[PDB]
């Protein structure tokens, strides 16, 4: 009845293993199978394998036969998932599911990338400085790792008319950019300004959009 | 809610 | 590996109509199949399980069928909250198999993309890089072609797109093109071009500069 809960985001070498956890609440642990299931976005979504806690009994994709090793604490209500000798095509979300409750999923990610601050550059209008109601500006975040990046507008200000596109990997580091829209009068009179900031590598960033000379 | 009609065969 | 065929695999539904998805197993799967929602960075939420039943706190709108081979969910009147990707999943037998999923989109009227393109910034040049960055946003389809062009000639590599989700207010999407170069290959061209194609033209929607400034 109430639910699974998994353990925390995992952020692996190649060539490694992982363990992952998956607690089970409110319902009789012993008489539920629990499976194992990745998602991706390239083939969607794949079950791995599941066991069954009362008697042990164990089932596997003929594809993770190998590689993924099931097990159960009946002690703890834990059901755990083995996945050995890495690399980047096991990154992905994995989730335990009883069949009719999911647990939240745990984010894999299979990387040698180093922690690295991100580069800012500001996206100024293309000279000519059109003649039209509004202007867009822009920011590009180019090369960091790990996500997650914050950022903002005015520092937070500005939300009309804002996009932020999903981040990227290219050559192994994340690539984000994001534009704003603003009428006319507003830039460059008035100053806009991005602003990026990444925990992971203690960066704080902002970037003021200058018109091109 | 549902019971091992979740069709356990393991 | 018994095979399920979702369908439709997109829709595109008015808020307060009523929606039907589809499930057809490749052998007979007895009524062993769930309907599950999965939402935007969130992990799947149950509907229906053994083909009919609902699940504890899901709206009475939602309603499962069938037998055999077909199976159905039906959506009585769609609300904002049900917009996501819908999938079933057979568990009958192993292995576990699943629908490759349905798409719902809030139609609208036709927009077509506003497109800027942007030179790199004197600071990227100041370090070795160069890139070339095109908006295409406000749009509707989602549906759109992006093809870069270097003088007179396609670049197929170096390119990054990336798609914002529908909007929550307008309905449209939005999307970002990104072509990476080195300052020396940027700094041996003239005329870059964006080039976007969508079902609202027929001659493509063209934005370009000149390195020389144009």
């Amino acid at each position: 009845q109430d639910q699974l809960q998994q353990s925390g985001a995992e952020l692996v070498r190649p060539g490694a293993s992982v363990k992952l956890s998956c607690k089970a609440l409110g319902y009789i642990f012993t008489d539920y199978e629990i499976h194992w299931v990745k998602q991706t976005p390239v083939h969607g979504l794949e079950w791995i394998g599941g066991i069954h806690p009362g008697s042990s009994g164990t089932a596997y994709n003929q594809k993770f036969k190998g590689k993924a090793t099931l097990t159960a604490d009946k002690s703890s209500t834990t059901a755990f998932m083995e996945l050995s000798s890495l690399t980047s095509e096991d990154s992905a979300v994995y989730y335990c599911t009883r069949k009719d409750y999911w647990g939240q999923g745990t984010l894999v990610t299979v990387s040698a990338a180093k922690t690295t601050a991100p580069s800012v550059y500001p996206l100024v209008p293309v000279c000519g400085g059109t003649t039209g109601s509004s202007v867009t500006l822009g920011c590009l975040v180019k090369g960091y790792f790990p996500e997650p990046v914050t950022l903002t507008w005015n520092s937070g200000s500005l939300s009309s008319g804002v996009h932020t596109f999903p981040a990227l990997l290219q050559s192994g580091l994340y690539t984000l950019s994001s534009s704003v829209t603003v009428t006319s009068n507003t830039w460059p009179s008035q100053t806009i300004t991005c602003n990026v900031a990444h925990p992971a590598s203690s960066t704080k960033v902002d970037k003021k959009i200058e018109p091109r000379v | 809610g549902a019971t091992p009609q979740d069709l356990n065969t393991l | 590996d018994i095979k399920m065929t979702q369908s439709p695999s997109s829709m595109y539904t008015s808020l307060g109509e009523r929606v039907t998805i589809t499930c057809k197993a490749s052998q007979d799967i007895n009524s062993f199949l769930t309907w599950f929602l999965q939402k935007p960075g969130k992990s799947p939420k149950t509907l229906i399980y053994r083909a009919n039943r609902l699940m504890i706190g899901v709206p009475s709108r939602f309603s499962g069928s069938g037998s055999g081979q077909t199976y159905s969910l039906t959506i009585s009147s769609l609300e904002y909250e049900d917009m996501g990707i819908y999938y079933c999943l057979q568990y009958d037998d192993f292995p576990l198999t699943f629908g490759a999923g349905t798409k719902l989109d809030l139609k609208r009227a036709d927009a077509a993309p506003t497109v800027s393109i942007f030179p790199p910034s004197s600071e990227q040049l100041t370090s070795g890089g160069a890139s070339v960055v095109c908006f295409l946003n406000n749009f509707y389809p989602k549906e759109i072609n992006v093809k870069w062009k270097i003088d007179g000639s396609e670049r197929q590599n170096g390119v990054l797109d990336s798609w914002t989700e529908q909007d929550s207010k307008d309905s449209t999407y939005s999307m970002s093109s990104t072509l990476t170069l080195t300052k020396d290959e940027y700094e041996r061209h003239n005329s870059y071009t964006c080039e976007a194609t969508h079902k609202t033209s027929t001659s493509p929607i063209v934005k370009s500069f000149n390195r020389n400034e144009c």
